[PDB]
C-alpha cells in the first residue's frame, strides 16, 4: 500500500529497486523473490572478513558509506580505528521507518 | 488531504481512504471518509488563473 526499497546482491551485480512490492514474511534466496508494481527507480552497477556500512536518509537522498578490512579476532569487533569512505547517493524520495536484512539459504521454506 | 505535511523532495503515492473521526472506514468511501485525489478540470473557457 506504500512504496519500499530493495537492495540485493547476486553473484556479479547489484540491483536497487523502489517499486511497490508486497513482501513475504521470510524473504531470502536459495543457493529469487521480488515483485514489480509502479516501479519509480532502478539502478544497476558493478570469518576473516569484516564489511561495515552506514545508512542515512536525508532530504530525499539515501546515503551509504562502506569499508572492508581483514580480521583475525575470535568473535567480537576489533579495537582499532578505520574510517568509512562514501559509496553511493540515491534519489529515492520515500519514507523509511523499518528495515530487514536478507540471507542466502539452502532449503526454501516460504513460511 | 493528508495526515501530516511533506518533507523536502519526497513523494507519496497511496490509494487510501482518509477518515476524519473515530469511525474506521475499512475500504469504504461513505460518510467522513473520502478519496484523497481530485482532478483539475482544465477548460479553454477558464480565465487566466
Ligand atoms: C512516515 O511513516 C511513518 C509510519 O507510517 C509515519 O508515522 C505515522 O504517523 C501518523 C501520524 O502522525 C501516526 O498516526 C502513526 O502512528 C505513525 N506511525 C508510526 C509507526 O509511528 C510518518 O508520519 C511518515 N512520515 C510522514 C512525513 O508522513
Ligand atoms: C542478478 O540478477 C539480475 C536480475 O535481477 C540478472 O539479470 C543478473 O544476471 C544476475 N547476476 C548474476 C546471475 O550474476
Ligand atoms: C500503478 O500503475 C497503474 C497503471 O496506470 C495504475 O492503474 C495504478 O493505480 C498504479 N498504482 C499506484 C499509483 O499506486
Amino acid at each position: 500500500k506504500t512504496q519500499s526499497l530493495l537492495i540485493v546482491n547476486n553473484a556479479t551485480n547489484v540491483v536497487i529497486k523502489v517499486c511497490e512490492f508486497q513482501f513475504c514474511n521470510d524473504p531470502f534466496l536459495g543457493v529469487v523473490y521480488s515483485s514489480a508494481n509502479n516501479c519509480t527507480f532502478e539502478y544497476v552497477s558493478q570469518f576473516k572478513n569484516l564489511r561495515e556500512f552506514v545508512f542515512k536518509n536525508i532530504d530525499g537522498y539515501f546515503k551509504i558509506y562502506s569499508k572492508h578490512t581483514p580480521i583475525n579476532l575470535v568473535r567480537d569487533l576489533p579495537q582499532g580505528f578505520s574510517a568509512l569512505e562514501p559509496l553511493v547517493d540515491l534519489p529515492i524520495g520515500i519514507n523509511i521507518t523499518r528495515f530487514q536484512t536478507l540471507l542466502a539459504l539452502h532449503r526454501s521454506y516460504l513460511t | 488531504f493528508r495526515k501530516s505535511n511533506l518533507k523536502p523532495f519526497e513523494r507519496d503515492i497511496s490509494t487510501e481512504i482518509y477518515q476524519a473521526g473515530s469511525t474506521p472506514c475499512n475500504g469504504v468511501e461513505g460518510f467522513n471518509c473520502y478519496f484523497p485525489l481530485q482532478s483539475y478540470g482544465f477548460q479553454p473557457t477558464n480565465g487566466v488563473g
